[PDB]
């Protein structure tokens, strides 16, 4: 069956299988989750330490695509870094032309359309990355968006990507994020990541966290290490 | 071709009866056969632990070292197991024929494209034909048991000096018991596999070329 | 496997489409060239009149410029394109450097064009090999050969096209300083060589000469008849 | 075969099977949309299915506003739908810029459909696997309903459906127009909801459906609130 | 020479009329007739103990003439004409389809492929039906060899069982053959009816006139 | 073989078979009939709709390129509209250059040149549609056909689409050069009446006429009046 | 296996099979004929389209005028023929604009043949599946007849035929044609003879052929298409002559 | 370097093969088709009830608890066999002739312009298939006598078993049916040979086609 | 590999003998054999029309309904025709072996491209191997005739009452005559087909890779 070879093609039953094959790419990735609460959005990533040789604070999967928005990625890291460059360019162009910080919904739509361009044409493959975007602005509020390799974009109160998406999603489902505040949400994100991590298959992980919210005055930033250590100790204690 | 009214009625009733029988076989007879074969497997006769127990008595005089043969009956145990299994074998062959013709009638007019449905149909009927040829092989072995045991018993009676023919007769009975038990197991397996394939691919089998 | 694209090398590093074009050259009508001391003679066989065809339209020998001419064996349309391109290059070179083209310069240009068509896929090699003759500024005779591959080589005398192997064996035997002594002897040598592979002598050869400082002259059929008669009589 | 797998090549029967596969891609989504016209109103209804609780229900929508007085409902691939929606908005604004008046619904449908044609004729790109249904009010012609499909066919309609239950839904609607008495706004909305609910067997609740309307009184396309949808739904159940 | 084409065209016109009449009347009628025979009580017997035929061979502590199973013989006598008829009709339609094959040409090979597929199924049916015809012949020889073995060896018990089992197997095979001949008629009618346009007119009358 | 799929590949025996396949696509299209009367030319085609839900006024199979030219098609609907827009544009370019209405022969030449332009490139497919282009110029009627191949022919009367061969035979039986368009429209609806497989009504057919006045699509009431006979 | 695709691959033995397959196409075409005479040159063609409901609106279906001083007849794909004729007319008018003299016949043929060669050589485009005859008068070489093929190769012919039964036409012309003795009337009679031989129809209809003649009168070339009455008279004269030849035996 | 004698010899063989092929194709095939149609019309091939063609077997039935006389073969089926057997051998000969004619028409092997060669191989495989079927029919004709002789010998040796007697009668019946089918398919084979050869004759005789303009 | 002068001489001797013998065979022996087999099938014995002329007496005493069989000869006609045919079939097999070896020695060094000539060589090899298998089939069936007829007459003598064995013996003789005439026809056809294919493709057979290239290398 030559239908799956290219994305220009359609299956006889109406399915573009290259895109689904690209969606299978992110499942290879280690998990990443983002939770939205009243104050803001918290992101977390389970960054597996492949070797002791690799420096800490390397292979970062949490990027800052503008001062007021952050990006968390799962799937091919090369494609993800390129998509982050695209998103940064889109945000800068929006600021330059329209004179203010890009709305997250619009940014998600533009990067999603850029992604969707690739599924159509035969010359170029779909992206191999699924990524989450999150921002807080006093006008818009807390917003969390996820973009699949297809270019589908939606807003999620809580979201997970990667290998352990389903388990992470049920754990997130039993949380009541809407009432909660960010400084608790970091602890619960750590708990969920420690739960879904598989010690047997994955040797070790270093929890990589970020948030954006009013506590930052609407700037996405990496967690202060004291708060990281507190959340990690809480997660280890709860794990039992 | 000009279609007579009676001819149209005849073809329509055949198609109707075939499709009705296909639904009936798939949804009513087939699970009933699966449970029947389950309980038949659970029966004690078909799960005899010690195959030396069903070793039949072969009464032919040992020749005195340097008179006549009485009637030698066949092994009642394997004969009873044959009486049980053989109807199931021929029944599966018949139902396989029904499924094959049902699928073939569902095959649509040949057209250039949208052929994945007909590909699925061809795959399913290929598996069904494979099941049928295995079933025919079971029938061949069932026929072979009698002729082989008769040849072995006749050879032992004709040549009483050679004991290996008597050992061979006992081996034929043991192998027959094993083969018949395997036949019951794989008959159940074939019934279940037919249900699985047809139920899984039913939408394309009944409606291959889209709408 | 490895013969469908010009770009792809084969195992053992053979580019086979260019070889196939070199084979296509072999199908063509024979051509022969010889360097006399003061003449260069270029002879080409003629396939057939067909009795309802005008001979003037079909001419294998052509003059690129006053001092250079070529003959070809291979695809006729490709030969026409290459001849026109070399002619415009000749006039452009005269325009650029106020001097007449040298024979090695024009054969280099033609070879570079053929090479340019070989290197890139989406273009097929020119299915021609050519025999370029001219007199340089010093007055030395020059004979060069080109092929679809794009290599060019000077030859004292050579042939291209069908029967090139046989006629060049004959020419390796026959050619010597003695034969080149006379202009008539050079013309007779090339005529005998074409006679080695041709159905009939006078009817089926078109021959031309270039002298030291004269334009190309296509010998008349009567002159060719006289020369073959002299050749025939001597035997 | 090989006559499929490229849009350009024709079958020996001249059918271009790839676009026909793009039509199947619409049904692969598992959602249905219905549009029915009225004497003074046009409505679009479609299923709204939220796979996960975590998804923000506000963000997920198949109803989009091409311009102030035109609305669309897309059925098929979500990404291709959003892209076609963006192209439609660009076409509408560019029409306003060049010609000084709001684009007619028919011309918008024609522009989008001929774009789909350039897709189904050029090799490298694929037809967008989505279907559009546009509703608006034209002063001369009154309400309008139109549909684009992946092929480039753009015909107008009294009422239509798209998605998996299209044949059942158009069978239902065909009966209703045949017994034509009229359709006021309430009866229009009721006909749409009854068609969708009957063909799906859903017996909807307000969250499960999203409805958008245009009316000659209020020409702007508006997406009704859950309260308005429940108001219409309860009226259906009561009678 | 046009006279040869005239005679061959007369033959092909006769073939076309005969094949059209075959599909119109004979195939539906034969489907009806064969399902009627299938539902007849004789073909479906509840107990094959009734099917069992006597062996007057003596049993040990020159035999009287043993006889064929009259049940099997009458069933075979009604079956064999059906096999010959279906093979004849299959040969007719096969020859008709082969004659309709167009001149070989580079383009428009669709329609030739349709004929190829229908020809493939016709070939498969031919193989299976010839197998049935062979089976009917070998039944008598097998039964005769078995009874002769029994007479040579009265003591051997299972040769009696071989004879009886051959009879039962032939009975079940007879009913399966009736089923398969019915289904063969039906599937041939279905395929040819669905694809008749391309089968009769593969290339199509259309002429583009690009030239 | 490989000749089947490629459009820039001559098959053995020298056939561009993808174009023949496009003509097969045309043959599947709905019937269309064209009859050139002495004082006019009638274009007719069936506009059979899948359901009552379809609004007939929304789209038309018969379109005017200019005041005095109109055309009808059998084949692919989208391709028809691509070339009808291009034809209108070509006619307006002619009017800008020469300030005269374009002749029908010239317009069919130009649109056929476009159709040929598409066939050469591999990246594109041929237009899976054929046209009947009718016009009145220089006090004379005209009827033309333009195929997917990029070729054009001049017909006194012809039919395209389903059963086009049988329709053409019916026409050559019924055709008389002396016919006035009042009779020719009747003959055209009869030619279509051969091939509907349904009860034709005012909605199910679309018909247009050209004359000294120019091209027009006669209304549903008009075609009802003509259908009454 | 397959060295016949893409028109840019030399097959082993060095043959371009796409152009040969294109040359196969012209054989299907309606026969076209050209004969050269001392006083003029003619083009005669068989109108293969003989459908009853076709109108002869145009100047000619096969014969085209490229310039004041020359014309052409085409056998092959009609769309490629239209393209080639448009290119020919543009080439001629470009030469007239540049030099303010009429295009030489051989030069025009050579230019179009260069185009046709170019389409062979480059990958994407197909070769032109066309072969066409050119007739013209030029001051340098007088009346001339030229033939071209899909390969881009041309030649000058006293008389030749292209299309269906071209071999039979050439065989008949070989015996019949008298070098240096033809006049336009005799050449017309020969054309009718060879057309009757090649064309399957027993009687040349005089609506199934189109004949055009090129002559120089009063210092200006005239390209004229013989009208139906003229060709009717020609076929009547040929039938009478052939019957009288029959009657003698 | 062919001798004049060698060239003349191969030339006459080629010409005789060509003339024989034309004669067979245009004369023999129609005549045999009508003749085989007449045979099918004949009552002998059209026997309805096969109990009639059943032939008596005079082996003595054994009494319940001496030498069989000359037991004849079935006159009807052996006469029908006498009718059909020459036709089968004739068809095999003519199909061999067709194969040889096509093979001589196969041209020099060259790349490209191979569609005519492909047509030639396709018709060649078809005629080879009918060759296979007719030689199979010959084998069936040959085996009938041997199997029936074994059957009747077995029935004589073991009088008690009547399954062998039934087998003899069944073999006669199957032989009659097979003979009718053989005649029918011989007619069909002749017609199919004519159809394929006549339809594809132009490419079969001239595969590569007319000489081209010769770009060289 | 290192070769002695004697080794090179032996190999060259085999090569030149094979080449000259192949040339002689195809140019001279094949036409001669074609006409010889042609006249042989034209001979009246091969064209016997009434097959009952061929059937020969089997003196098996018919059993009267209620002593020994004399020497039962082989059919003189069939054995004489077989004596004619057997040299021809064995000769054809020998010559096909020679042609096979000639072409195989002409197969060049294995190479990546310019394999069209070796493809032609492989095709003609396919054809000659096919006729080789066919003549082997002829060679086995001639023995099958004798074995089958001997078994048949033995059966007829053993079981006199069965007349089907006698009919079988006559049928074996008739089928043998038909097979023999078809055989000589096929032998002539094989000789002619060998000549045609080899003569047509001799250039590529003898010189597959072709003339030397201009050597861009």
């Amino acid at each position: 069956t030559g239908y799956d070879l290219s994305a220009s093609t359609f299956s006889p039953d109406g399915r573009v299988f290259q895109v689904e094959y690209a969606m299978k790419a992110v499942e290879n990735s280690s998990t990443a989750i983002g939770i939205r609460c009243k104050d803001g959005v918290v992101f977390g990533v389970e960054k597996l330490v492949l070797s002791k040789l690799y420096e800490e604070g390397s292979n970062k999967r949490l990027f800052n695509v503008d001062r007021h928005v952050g990006m968390a990625v799962a799937g091919l890291l090369a494609d993800a870094r390129s998509l982050a460059d695209i998103a940064r360019e889109e945000a800068s162009n929006f600021r330059s032309n329209f004179g203010y910080n890009i709305p997250l919904k619009h940014l998600a739509d533009r990067v999603a359309m850029y992604v969707h361009a690739y599924t159509l044409y035969s010359a170029v493959r779909p992206f191999g990355c699924s990524f989450m975007l999150g921002s807080y602005s006093v006008n818009d509020g807390a917003q969390l968006y996820m973009i699949d390799p297809s270019g589908v974009s939606y807003g999620y109160w809580g979201c997970a990507i990667g290998k352990a998406r389903q388990a992470a999603k049920t754990e997130i489902e039993k949380l009541q994020m809407k009432e909660m505040t960010c400084r608790d949400i970091v602890k619960e994100v750590a708990k969920i990541i420690y739960i879904v991590h598989d010690e047997v298959k994955d040797k070790a992980f270093e929890l990589e966290l970020s948030w954006v919210g009013e506590l930052t005055n609407g700037r996405h930033e990496i967690v202060p290490k004291d708060i990281r250590e507190e959340a990690e100790k809480y997660a280890k204690e709860s794990l039992k | 071709v000009r279609l007579s009214g009676e001819a149209r009625k005849q073809v329509e009733v055949f198609r109707q009866n075939l499709f009705q029988e296909a639904e009936e076989f798939l949804y009513r007879f087939l699970p009933q056969k699966i449970i029947y074969l389950n309980q038949l497997l659970q029966e004690d006769s078909l799960n005899v632990a010690d195959l030396t127990s069903l070793r039949a008595p072969l009464d032919i005089p040992i020749p005195d070292p340097p008179h006549k043969c009485g009637f030698l009956p066949g092994n009642e145990k394997v004969l009873s197991l044959l009486a049980l299994v053989k109807p199931e074998v021929w029944t599966l062959k018949e139902k396989c024929i029904l499924v094959i013709t049902w699928i073939q009638h569902l095959i649509p007019k040949i057209e250039d494209g949208n052929d994945f449905g007909v590909a699925i149909q061809e795959k399913v009927l290929e598996r069904v034909n494979a099941v049928k040829t295995k079933v025919e092989a079971f029938q061949t072995t069932i026929s072979k048991y009698f002729s082989e045991r008769g040849d072995a018993v006749a050879k032992a009676s004709k040549e009483t000096h050679v004991m290996d023919y008597r050992a061979l007769v006992h081996e034929r009975d043991e192998a027959a018991y094993g083969e018949l038990r395997a036949m019951v197991l794989d008959l159940r397996a074939f019934y279940a596999e037919l249900y699985h394939i047809i139920s899984s691919n039913l939408e394309k089998i009944v409606n291959p070329k889209g709408e | 496997s490895y013969d469908r694209a010009i770009t792809v090398f084969s195992p053992d590093g053979h580019l086979f489409q260019v070889e196939y074009a070199q084979e296509a050259v072999k199908k063509g009508s024979t051509a022969v060239g010889v360097r006399g001391r003061d003449i260069v003679v270029l002879g080409v066989e003629k396939k057939s009149v067909a009795k309802l065809q005008d001979e003037r339209t079909v001419r294998k020998i052509c003059a690129l410029d006053d001092n250079v001419c070529m003959a070809f064996a291979g695809l006729t349309a490709d030969a026409r394109i290459v001849i026109n391109r070399a002619r415009v290059e000749c006039q452009s070179h005269r325009l650029t450097v106020e001097d007449p083209v040298t024979v090695e310069y024009i054969t280099r240009y033609i070879a570079s064009l053929k090479q340019r068509y070989t290197q890139s896929n989406g273009r097929r090699p020119f299915g021609i090999s050519a025999l370029i003759v001219g007199f340089d500024f010093d007055g030395t005779p020059r004979l060069y050969q080109t092929d679809p591959s794009g290599t060019y080589h000077a030859w004292k005398a050579n042939a291209i096209g069908r029967g090139a192997k046989s006629v060049r064996e004959f020419l390796e035997k026959n050619y010597t300083d003695e034969a080149i002594e006379t202009d008539d002897l050079t013309i007779k040598l090339v005529i005998k060589a074409l006679l080695e592979v041709v159905q009939s002598g006078g009817k089926n050869i078109e021959l031309a000469v270039m002298r030291r400082d004269q334009s190309l002259k296509i010998l008349n059929p009567e002159e060719i008849e006289k020369y073959v008669a002299e050749i025939e009589k001597e035997k | 075969a090989g006559f499929d797998r490229h849009i350009t090549i024709f079958s020996p029967e001249g059918r271009l099977y790839q676009v026909e596969y793009a039509f199947k891609a619409i049904n692969q989504g598992g959602l249905t949309s219905v549009a029915v016209r009225g004497k003074d109103c046009a409505v679009i209804v479609t299923q709204k299915k939220v796979p996960d609780k975590l998804l923000d229900s506000s963000t997920v929508t198949h109803l989009f506003k091409i311009t102030e007085n035109i609305g669309c409902v897309m059925t098929g691939m979500t990404a291709d739908s959003r892209s076609q929606v963006q192209r439609a908005r660009y076409e509408a604004a560019n029409w306003k810029y060049k010609y000084g008046y709001e684009i007619p619904v028919d011309m918008l449908c024609k522009r989008i459909a001929d774009i789909s044609q350039v897709y189904t004729q050029n090799a490298e790109m694929r037809p967008l696997g989505c279907c559009m249904i546009l509703i608006g009010i034209d002063e001369e012609q009154g309400p309008q309903v139109y549909k684009c499909d992946p092929a480039g066919y753009y015909c107008g309609f009294k009422a239509t459906a798209a998605g998996v239950k299209q044949t059942e839904s158009t069978s239902f609607l065909e009966k209703k127009v045949k017994k034509k008495f009229d359709w006021t706004f309430e009866q229009t909305v009721e006909t749409a909801i009854t068609c969708l609910s009957t063909v799906l067997s859903i017996d909807f609740k307000p969250s499960e459906i999203e409805v958008g309307v245009v009316t000659v009184e209020n020409p702007k396309f508006r997406i009704l609130t859950e309260a308005e949808i429940d108001a219409h739904l309860v009226a259906l159940a009561e009678r | 020479q046009p006279e040869a084409q005239a005679k061959v065209d007369v033959f092909r016109e006769d073939l076309c009329t005969k094949t059209e009449n075959l599909l119109g009347s004979y195939f539906p009628k034969k489907i009806s007739e064969l399902d009627a025979f299938l539902k007849e009580p004789a073909l479906n017997e509840a107990n094959l103990s009734n099917l069992k035929a006597p062996l007057d061979i003596p049993v040990p502590d020159p035999c009287g003439p043993v006889n064929c199973n009259e049940k099997i013989v009458v069933l075979l006598q009604r079956l064999k004409p059906e096999i010959k008829d279906v093979i004849e009709q299959l040969n007719l339609v096969t020859t008709w389809l082969q004659l309709q094959i167009p001149r070989i040409e580079d383009g428009n090979n669709f329609g030739v492929a349709v004929q190829e597929k229908v020809f493939e199924l016709m070939t498969s049916l031919h193989t299976k039906l010839e197998g049935f015809h062979t089976q009917i012949s070998k039944y008598f020889s097998e039964r005769g060899d078995a009874v002769t073995k029994a007479a040579k060896q009265p003591h051997v018990g299972d040769y009696r069982q071989l004879v009886h089992e051959l009879d039962e197997a032939e009975y079940r095979d007879i009913r399966l053959m009736v089923m398969e001949i019915r289904n063969a008629y039906a599937v041939l009618y279905d395929i040819i009816l669905k694809n008749f346009e391309k089968l009769k007119k593969p290339r199509g009358e259309t002429k583009g006139m690009i030239y | 073989r490989g000749y089947s799929f490629s459009l820039t590949t001559f098959s053995p025996s020298g056939k561009l078979v993808q174009i023949e396949y496009a003509l097969a696509a045309v043959a599947g299209g709905a019937p269309s009939v064209g009859i050139k009367a002495a004082n006019g030319v009638v274009l007719a085609t069936e506009k059979k709709q899948k359901s009552i839900l379809y609004d007939e006024r929304s789209v038309h199979k018969v379109e005017p390129i200019t005041k005095h030219i109109g055309l009808v098609y059998s084949g692919m609907g989208p391709d028809y509209r691509v070339l009808v827009h291009r034809a209108r544009k070509l006619a307006q370019q002619y009017y800008l250059v020469y300030q005269e209405p374009i002749p029908t022969a010239q317009l069919v030449q130009r649109v056929a040149s476009v159709m040929q332009e598409y066939t050469q490139s591999g990246g594109v497919r041929p237009f899976g549609v054929s046209l009947l282009i009718c016009g009145w110029n220089e006090g004379r009627p005209y009827l033309f056909q333009s195929d997917p191949s990029g070729a054009y022919f001049a017909w006194k009367a012809t039919a395209m689409g389903k059963n086009y061969v049988n329709g053409k035979t019916f026409l050559e039986k019924r055709y008389n050069e002396d016919l006035e368009l009042e009779d020719a429209i009747h003959t055209a609806i009869l030619t279509l009446k051969e091939s509907f497989e349904g009860q034709m009504t005012e909605d199910n057919i679309e018909v247009g006429i050209c004359n000294e006045a120019g091209f027009r699509r006669l209304t549903p009431t008009e075609v009802k009046d003509y259908l009454a006979a | 296996r397959r060295y016949d695709s893409r028109t840019t691959i030399f097959s082993p033995e060095g043959r371009l099979y796409q152009v040969e397959y294109a040359m196969e196409a012209i054989g299907h075409a309606g026969t076209c004929l050209g004969i050269l005479a001392n006083d003029g040159v003619l083009l005669a063609a068989e109108r293969r389209n003989i459908h009853k409901l076709l109108d002869e609106v145009f100047f000619s279906e096969k014969i085209y005028k490229l310039n004041e001083d020359m014309a052409c007849s085409v056998a092959g794909i009609t769309s490629d023929a239209n393209v080639l004729t448009n290119e020919l007319r543009l080439i001629a008018q470009r030469y007239l604009l540049q030099y303010q003299e009429p295009i030489p016949c051989e030069q025009l043929v050579t230019a179009l043949c260069d185009i046709k060669q170019a389409y062979t050589q480059f990958g994407g485009k197909r070769p032109f599946g066309v072969s066409l005859l050119y007739i013209g008068w030029d001051k340098h070489y007088g009346f001339q007849l030229y033939q071209s093929d899909p390969s881009g190769n041309y030649g000058g012919w006293k008389a030749t035929c292209i299309g269906n039964n071209s071999a039979a036409a050439v065989s008949m012309l070989k015996q019949d044609y008298k070098e240096g003795e033809m006049t336009l009337k005799s050449a017309l009679a020969l054309a009718i003879k060879v057309l009757n031989k090649t064309m399957d129809v027993s009687k040349l209809s005089a609506e199934k052929v189109e004949i055009a003649t090129l002559t120089r009168e009063n210092g200006k070339t005239v390209i004229r298409v013989l009208k139906q009455k003229e060709v009717e008279q020609l076929i009547k004269k040929h039938e009478e002559e052939e019957a009288k030849a029959e009657r003698e035996k």
